């Protein structure tokens, strides 16, 4: 009784309550009803939504799917059967929900990205078109410039428009991003398998080399076309200024934004082991190598990989060959990291010898940042500082000395740094509940009892990283649900605050709930900055 | 939910023993709740006994809704049914 | 003013079975046991107070009203009580379900290890319009065996073995079954860890090896938290409703039954009364959870935490763990021996006037019985054509005709009054013998009021009851409504059941002494006369 | 219980008056028999609604309704003036819509003279 | 088996159809979907025995008289 | 009639009956309630054995039909009676507007 | 006075079978649709007629006859009341409340948009000057402005004993209004 | 309430980035007043 501590959403909704609360504050209530059925069921057609909502019809379901397609929140997938009857299929899209999730952090980095022209153009030129792209989805140039009348300064948007798509974010629209990840591989796995005629078996398959290597070949130019492309860029008219093609519409890319967001965690690691000026020159050397970086995990091994151990072993080896053989990212020489002498070379040698796995692997004298060999150290250096910040530093020393060896015994922790049985065995019970101990007992009896048995403490990875990730997701889902609950005491205050755009009790009501509505976003940004590290490999 | 009309009835025209005892118990429960009878009765009691006199005279103001397993109402008035 | 009060006659159309979540147990509950088991016996009445079977739950006494619903022992429906468990524990009834849902998951990624096209054909095969329970269990076995015969996951690079029960209530995984030399990145770290822990100290793990890894219920609770809401269709769960999800089957909160479910037995009227065993079992549960909470407050020495929690697991398994007999108790019935009487008709059983005085029949007064029921009330409960009780139209009370309220009470007799008259001649009554074999063991007769106290009946009708009299008893029931009384005499009575339905032959017909009395009349050496034949025709009618 | 059409059949006051007049003739009278819990409002409405008709009207109401076809108005206010208007020269400052825009003083004066000759 | 044996009046709610005590749902605390109806008493014991463990036998209701 | 010969035993009463309350009336209990609660059976009450527990009328025998009473009414009494209601209130709303 | 057409099922007991169907249904509707104020439709007075009745169904337990009818109810609800010819109820240190007498007394007008040259004195006698008065026992003419229905919301059973040891709420149909138009407010201000 | 336990911090009060939440609520209001909303 007296459920005021919010217990009723404990065991009803993890991992979809976030997706339902991000769209309920943005796209009404009818879109939450269909996005709570796309996540909870999987693939289902239009009429399958109609016979499952119990409260919407075909006039209501098909109206909301356009509003979700505009924000690329629903993946299209048209398919057919062996007998015919081609119909349409819909997936839930998590990239569009992440676009709705950040939505101001996108216009935090894109403002502080340009050069010397500062605080005369980043208030209404770029900050009003980027939020229009994020809000209204796919935008072209000719439909946007009709909103302004008597366009005297009509080429001022074009200079900031060719500059923004030069290095990233703006991209050609989703002719590929509505198609799912798995069917893009499955249709490619079959259309280069059915054209090979009858031939010799040669251990009865053999094409599970050949054809799928062929598949890998024409995976490579499928992802590469939504990147830096010369079809929209480097258009030179006659006796005129350089411009890009304004006819086709364009959207934003959540692939260069994430690798530009990883740089903040790289700088946060750079605050450790070195000072500030050397961290600043590593910062500018990292910012010069942003838009060509190997991204957070490609769709090649996202799905369809049936765990072929040779292929899974060789995929992380060929990524090293992608990292070593770049069209210019490896060239982190002196003439490239000082403009955009020997003292910065000495600081760069200190970066080479800093012993965290960055700016390593340098034989000739030109340096490279090992993105692939850094990610466990990135995901572990921030994992230890959360148990230390929240639970305690003694628990952090313990959870580090579980990993200092492999499968520490009973009487080995109390030999190190602290006495026995006072808070050594007390904070173990405070860490089994977070998937960070993973006890494993072996007995000498024949029925696997607990009295005649010994305990074995091995820190099993990929269970501590996922439980904290689901914890952070459900804290985010908590934080937006309480925000839309206190809005119900302002339906008669904020809607009525439109006819004029003193009753001093409203000074403690209207201008008191405002900072109460600001300090939840102020910490939601920090929740976002702390959650990202567990989804960047 | 559809109702079969009078000329499209396909079931039996006779009165089943299962639907003779339920119409008689329904009439005998209505008579015990002070309903007006439509038969010349001699002075007696036990509404089940004076409902048999109405069923022998066929003056019971009811019908027997016979359901088929998709909804096929099929009115079947009581005076149409014979023993 | 007032409002329209509307009501509709509703009926039950289904039973959606599900399991209670952690919020649904706390929601329907009234009070927590609050880490209390002493029952709070102070020196007033040895009463029951908070933290035990309290008045916030049901009651099992004459005094000590509930005060949630202000009612006695007869007018309390019951109230549950939630119990919070530290270290949430494995379930006993959902054991095979937990094994079948754990065989179908990858233990590292916490996802289903099936492929994508085969998942698609199983989803297309499950959503047929006509699906029986046999077809659904067949398709779920068809997906479980195909999921067990796959050794490697898809979304991660972890190997997956076979999970079983320990050769109690222990779950055992086997990552490695064979001795294959395939280049996996995990068994190198495995063997390196084992040779490191054997090189560091050869005292611990140098007796046996390969016992198995352990499955903590606190570990598989999180592993059941982390799957998906969409894969549950392949696991049997229909989680489009939030009330039921694949981690709601682990014990996290325990509902405690009301005191109406666990009444104080009537081996009492002595002080310091005794309760049932389930109260003692949940008392021991509260104590063994208090010890776990004390071990979580401050750190204790040795493996008694794990042993005490396994004892908690065995206790909560014993709590709900350890028959098609008679059952129901029916009002207005009697049981008396039987006697021979061929002076009675075959549709009649003679009822004595000692049991046709307490077995009443409720009759509503109407236009056609006001002349009889007035004399019936005036005759009273001791004279046999009488009545025992009376029910008013506006429900004053159930007025019995014994303590005052004489013949003036029969003078008003409002038209909705219900009297309870005695069993009289001609009343429909059903008649039974306790070893009921077939449908000719429960017939229905007419009554007839007689002397000495036995349920005598005819012998043409004793053959379907299998009566061989010799001091056997039979049961007798009277219907108490106008609609069930019409069904006993029409499609259930004796005259409408002259055939057994087993073969169509007559089962209820002439018997023993009625055969040899017919062979001697119709014998060829029988020649009668008007001094005899007239008497023969007069004796039969 | 369940509504079907809420704003259906906007009816006047004299229709309710004659309906409750012809309702109490199905059984015993309210005035002639004066010298179950429903007749209270039946004898209260017929007493309350006939308080402005103090110091027949069926065909006179039909004649006034046919007279109402002179100038056009909206839906509600023609009923709102047919159940109203003791008809001095200052009622349409309070009753008719917009109060100062379309009509002259002489046309509202002559229609109020028609209403005053009616009542 | 029902009327003269274990006749028992109870209330069950429409939304999330468990049972309460004559005016209140105890789960949906607003308590306006309360429908009062009759049931055998052994069915009440069976429902509370199933609900005392982790089984929820929810009752779904519809009206008798539709068309 | 289900396509295979399966009889009447502990494993044999799972032929077609989704009735959990009927299948709880057999020996070796405490295993058919929990897969019904786990696999989330629909269990539409239609059989006689789960209508005597809930107290409903069975669908066979006598309760295989319904008796309803004829009102003996005609369409002449069910007329929308009307006199001078909207005879002109719809007329004096369309004149040049 | 509107004519709303709603539909429900009613019962007729077997002792009323001697009458015809129309008068029996009309009698059974009046015991439910008396002064029994309808949620957010208004207040019904009588039954005008009825239409599309169906066959009389019956459950075995009752033995009565249940008929679902569709009838036109005379509902008292003005949407924007231009005038009301009723008189007072009570005067307090608030606005004045009036009684459209014979049916109910719930009309209240709070003094926030009324005549700004008027005032109330706590000496129980309210005399105003901007000429003569408006006071007790005279038909007050006014306008209807705001109409908001409240609900008949239930209350907890353990809270019921807290409301029966020591010891209200207005009904659902709640009318308001204001007085701004010159001359409006009293009958004999004119003529 | 039932929890009062040691320091869940990374939750202080000093914002320093108030205009970032202003950009958040401005995006929220512009999606609120869009052509498509699909409410109720
Ligand atoms: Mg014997
Ligand atoms: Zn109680
Ligand atoms: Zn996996
Ligand atoms: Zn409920």
């Amino acid at each position: 009784v007296m459920t005021i501590s919010s217990l009723e959403q404990r065991t009803l909704n993890p991992d979809l309550f976030l997706y339902k609360e991000l769209v309920k504050a943005h796209l009404g209530e009818r879109a939450a009803s269909v996005i709570g059925m796309l996540v909870a069921l999987g693939r289902l057609s239009v009429r399958e939504l109609v016979e499952k909502i119990d409260g919407m019809d075909v006039d209501s379901v098909k109206t909301t799917l356009v509003s979700l397609t505009q924000l690329r929140c629903v993946k299209y997938l048209q398919e057919t059967a062996i007998s015919g009857k081609k119909t349409t299929y819909y997936y839930y899209n998590e990239e569009g929900i992440h676009i709705l999730l950040y939505s101001g952090l996108i216009i935090d980095e894109i403002i502080t990205q340009m050069r010397v022209n500062d605080e005369e153009e980043h208030k209404q030129l770029v900050a009003e078109i980027v939020q229009n792209v994020i809000s209204l989805g796919s935008l072209t140039v000719e439909d946007y410039l009709s909103s302004v009348t008597s366009d005297s300064m009509k080429y001022t948007i074009s200079s900031l428009f060719v500059q923004l798509c030069e290095m990233g974010y703006l991209i050609q629209i989703s002719k590929l991003h509505y198609t799912p990840i798995e069917d893009l591989w499955q249709f490619l796995y079959e259309k280069h398998y059915k054209n090979i005629p009858r031939n010799s078996p040669l251990s009865d398959l053999k094409k599970r080399s050949q054809a799928k290597m062929n598949a890998k070949t024409d995976f490579a130019k499928i992802i590469n076309k939504p990147n830096e492309l010369s079809q929209i860029l480097t258009v030179d008219p006659k006796t005129s200024l350089r411009i890009v093609k304004p006819t086709v519409s364009l959207t934003i890319n959540l692939d260069r934004f994430m690798k530009g967001r990883r740089s903040k965690q790289l700088i946060n690691l750079a605050k450790t082991r070195v000072g500030s000026v050397t961290a600043q020159v590593y910062k500018i050397a990292l910012r010069l190598t942003e838009q060509k970086s190997p991204k957070i995990r490609d769709p090649l091994t996202q799905t369809g990989l049936l765990q072929d151990l040779e292929e899974a072993k060789s995929f992380q080896d060929e990524a090293e060959l992608v990292e070593e053989k770049t069209p210019g990212l490896t060239f982190n020489a002196i003439d490239l990291a000082r403009h955009l002498a020997s003292l910065i070379n000495s600081h760069l040698k200190i970066l080479a010898s800093s012993n965290f796995p960055f700016l390593n692997e340098t034989k000739p004298g030109v340096y490279y940042v090992p993105y692939s060999k850094l990610m466990p150290v990135l995901k572990s250096s921030v994992y230890e500082y959360v148990i230390a910040s929240t639970l305690g530093p003694s628990a952090m020393r313990l959870s580090r000395c579980i990993r200092d060896n492999k499968l520490v015994s009973e009487k080995i922790i109390n030999s190190t740094a602290l006495m026995k049985e006072k808070d050594i065995r007390s904070t173990l019970a405070s860490l089994i509940r977070y998937n960070s101990v993973e006890i494993q007992e072996v007995p000498r009896t024949a029925d696997r009892s607990a009295s005649r048995a010994v305990f074995l403490f091995r820190c099993k990875e990929t269970h501590s990283y996922n439980f904290m990730r689901q914890n952070l997701e459900w804290n985010m889902a908590n934080l937006l649900f309480k925000k839309e609950k206190l809005k119900q005491e302002n339906s008669t205050l904020l809607k009525k605050a439109n006819r004029d755009d003193l009753l001093p009790s409203e000074l403690n009501q209207l201008k008191m709930v405002n900072e109460r509505e600001l300090n939840v976003f102020a910490r939601l940004s920090r929740l976002l900055s702390l959650w990202e590290v567990f989804q960047m490999a | 939910e559809k109702a079969i009309p009078k000329d499209q009835r396909a079931t039996t025209p006779y009165m089943t023993k299962y639907e003779r005892a339920r119409i008689l118990g329904t009439r005998a429960l209505q008579i015990s709740m002070n309903a007006p009878v439509f038969v010349d009765l001699e002075g007696e009691t036990d509404p089940l006994r004076i409902a048999m006199k109405e069923l022998a005279e066929k003056k019971i103001p009811l019908v027997i809704r016979r359901y088929l397993p998709d909804g096929s109402f099929e009115d079947w008035s009581v005076e149409e049914l014979i023993v | 003013k007032e409002v329209v009060v509307s009501e509709t006659p509703k009926r039950i159309k289904g039973l959606e079975f599900s399991a209670l979540s952690a919020a649904d147990i706390v929601a329907q509950s009234e009070v927590e046991v609050s880490t209390r088991d002493l029952f709070d016996l102070e020196k007033d009445r040895a009463p029951k107070a908070n933290g035990a079977l309290d008045p916030k739950m049901g009651v099992s006494s004459s005094s000590l009203e509930c005060a949630t619903c202000h009612g006695n022992l007869a007018s309390c429906h019951g109230h549950f009580g939630h119990l919070k468990l530290a270290l949430p524990v494995f379930h006993i009834g959902y054991f095979k379900a937990t094994i079948q849902i754990l065989q179908g998951i990858c233990k590292n990624c916490s996802a289903i290890l099936l492929s994508e096209t085969d998942k698609r054909q199983f989803l297309h095969e499950l959503r047929r319009p006509g699906v029986d329970n046999l077809r659904r269990m067949g398709i779920l076995k068809k997906i479980l065996d195909q999921c067990k015969k796959q050794r490697r996951c898809l979304h991660c690079g972890a190997l997956n073995g076979v999970v079983k029960k320990a050769a109690a209530l222990k779950i055992i995984h086997d990552t490695f079954r064979w001795v294959g030399k395939k280049s996996a990145p995990e068994k190198d770290i495995w063997v390196g860890e084992w040779k490191e822990v054997l090189a560091h100290n050869p005292e611990l793990e140098r007796y046996v090896k390969r016992c198995m890894d352990d499955l903590n219920p606190l570990k598989t609770l999180n592993l059941f938290k982390q799957i998906k809401s969409a894969d549950c269709e392949l696991l049997g769960i229909d989680a489009t409703v939030p009330s039921g999800r694949p981690e709601t089957y682990i014990w996290r909160y325990l509902p405690a039954p009301p005191v109406c479910i666990r009444p104080s037995v009537m081996m009492q009227d002595s002080p310091a009364s005794n309760e049932d065993d389930l109260t003692v079992k949940l008392t021991e549960i509260v104590w063994t959870s208090s010890l776990i909470k004390a071990g979580l407050d401050k750190g204790i020495s040795i493996n008694n935490m794990m042993e005490h929690w396994d004892y908690l697991q065995l206790t909560v398994a014993m709590y709900i763990n350890s028959g098609n007999l008679s059952g129901k108790r029916v009002d207005f019935s009697g049981r008396t021996v039987i006697s021979p009487d061929p002076n009675l008709s075959i549709d009649e059983v003679a009822v004595p006037d000692r049991v046709a005085k307490v077995l009443t029949y409720p009759e509503k007064v109407t236009r056609y019985n006001r002349h009889k029921l007035q004399e019936l009330i005036v005759n009273g409960p001791n004279v046999h054509p009488g009545a025992n009780y009376l029910l008013k139209r506006n429900e004053d009370a159930r007025r019995n005709l014994r303590y005052g309220d004489r013949m003036k009470l029969a003078k008003n007799l409002q038209i909705g009054d219900v009297v309870e008259r005695h069993l009289e001649d001609g009343d429909v009554v059903l008649f039974n013998r306790q070893p009921s074999l077939h449908r000719l063991s429960i017939l229905s007769h007419y009554a007839k009021i007689r002397p000495w106290r036995t349920f005598r009946l005819n012998e043409c009708v004793c053959t379907p009851y299998n009566a061989d009299f010799d001091g056997d008893e039979m049961n007798l029931h009277v219907p108490q409504t106008e609609e069930a009384r019409a069904e006993a005499i029409n499609l259930m009575g004796v005259k409408n059941n002259l055939l057994t339905p087993k073969s169509g032959e007559p089962i209820i017909a002439a018997t023993q002494d009625f055969i040899t009395g017919s062979y001697l009349i119709s014998h060829k050496d029988s020649f009668y006369d008007r001094a005899t034949l007239t008497q023969l025709l007069s004796m039969m009618s | 219980m369940k509504v079907l059409e809420e704003r259906n059949a906007f009816l006047s006051d004299y229709e309710v008056l004659k309906f409750l007049t012809d309702l109490e003739k199905k059984h015993l009278w309210d005035q002639k028999s004066l010298a179950p819990e429903l007749q209270g409002i039946t004898r209260n409405v017929v007493n309350y609604l006939s308080i402005n008709k103090n110091f027949m009207s069926d065909e006179s109401f039909a004649e006034l309704m046919t007279k109402l076809n002179s100038f056009k108005l909206f839906k509600a206010e023609k009923l709102q003036i047919v159940n109203q208007l003791p008809a001095n020269m200052v009622h349409l400052y309070s009753i008719v819509e917009e109060c100062d825009a379309r009509f002259d003083e002489k046309t509202i004066e002559e229609m109020l003279e028609i209403i005053s000759g009616y009542a | 088996l029902m009327i003269s044996s274990d006749a028992f009046e109870v209330d069950v709610c429409d939304k999330c159809g468990l049972m309460g005590y004559s005016g209140w749902c105890t789960t949906c605390k607003s308590a306006e979907n309360i429908i009062k109806m009759t049931i055998p008493y052994a069915a009440k014991l069976l429902f509370q025995e199933l609900l005392s463990m982790n089984i929820a036998p929810r009752l779904r209701l519809e009206d008798i008289f539709q068309q | 009639y289900k396509g295979e010969v399966l009889g009447i035993t502990r494993f044999g009463l799972s032929k077609m009956r989704d009735s959990v309350l009927q299948l709880a009336s057999f020996e070796k209990t405490t295993d058919h309630l929990f897969d019904a609660a786990f696999y989330m059976k629909k269990d539409a009450v239609e059989g006689v054995s789960e209508c005597i527990i809930l107290g409903q009328t069975m669908s066979i025998g006598t309760g295989s039909f319904k008796v309803v009473k004829g009102t003996n009414i005609s369409e002449k009494d069910l007329v929308p009676k009307r006199c001078l209601f909207e005879s002109l209130s719809n007329e004096a709303a369309l004149k040049a507007n | 006075f509107i004519l709303s057409k709603i539909a429900d099922l009613v019962r007729i007991p077997p002792d009323q079978f001697h009458r015809d169907t129309i008068s029996a249904i009309t009698h059974q509707l009046n015991n439910k649709f008396a002064n029994k104020i309808i949620p957010n439709v208004g207040l019904c007075i009588t039954i005008y007629d009825l239409l599309t009745v169906e066959e009389g169904q019956l459950k075995p337990g009752d033995g009565s006859s249940y008929i679902n009818v569709t009838f036109r109810a005379v509902v008292f609800k003005p949407f924007l009341g231009e005038i009301v010819t009723g008189w007072i109820s009570k005067c307090t240190a608030e606005g004045i409340k009036v009684s459209l007498l014979g049916i109910f007394d719930d009309i209240f007008i709070p003094q926030n948009m009324l005549f700004e040259g008027c005032y109330y004195t706590p000496e129980e006698s309210a005399w105003i000057w901007p000429k003569l008065y408006f006071d007790v026992n005279e038909k007050i003419r006014f306008r209807i402005e705001r109409e908001v229905f409240v609900d008949v919301k239930p209350k907890s059973p353990k809270e019921r004993e807290l409301e029966e040891r020591a010891q209200e709420k207005p009904p659902a149909y709640a009318l308001l209004g204001s007085c701004q138009t010159d001359g409006m407010g009293l009958v004999s201000w004119w003529e | 309430e039932f929890p009062s336990i040691p320091l869940p911090i990374n939750g202080p009060i000093t914002n320093k980035e108030r205009s970032l939440a202003v950009k958040y609520i401005n995006f929220g209001k512009t999606v609120k007043d869009g052509p498509f909303y699909t409410g109720s």
